[PDB]
């Protein structure tokens, strides 16, 4: 039970699902080339 | 290394390999003779 | 003695040639190739 800090790696977790949040790698490819 | 593979991939999403692929398929001009025995000469200094 | 021809002959044993040598193991099996390996042998005779 720590204090956010600036400049650190943060791990979001959805409350509903229980999941968490995260890139996907794979885009719908609509009018960004480097999108994900 | 996971650098190493992230910048392989950032690079390989900036510029597909069909795109590459299609430019080395282009071909130049070649410069030919005519009559006279004088090769005519596309500019070098344009041109692919 | 044009100059595109000697800047091809340096572009192709600068940049194909050398490829071509370093993926020489990927020529293991090419039997139903034959066409255009022939072709690619043959040009090089001549180039050489």
């Amino acid at each position: 039970h720590r204090t956010l800090l600036y400049g650190h790696a943060i791990l979001l977790r959805h409350s509903y699902s229980g999941m968490y949040l995260c890139c996907l790698s794979t885009s719908r490819s609509s009018t960004d080339k480097l999108a994900f | 290394k996971g650098e190493a593979i992230r910048i392989r991939s950032i690079l390989r999403s900036l510029i597909p390999l069909g795109d590459l692929v299609g430019v080395i398929s282009i071909a130049f001009q070649m410069p030919t003779i005519a009559k006279d025995g004088n090769v005519v000469e596309p500019d070098m200094s344009a041109g692919f | 003695a044009t100059d595109m021809a000697l800047a091809l002959n340096r572009y192709l044993c600068t940049a194909v040639l050398p490829l071509l040598t370093r993926c020489a193991p990927l020529f293991a099996g090419t039997e139903h190739h034959a066409s255009l390996i022939d072709s690619l042998l043959h040009t090089v005779y001549r180039l050489s």
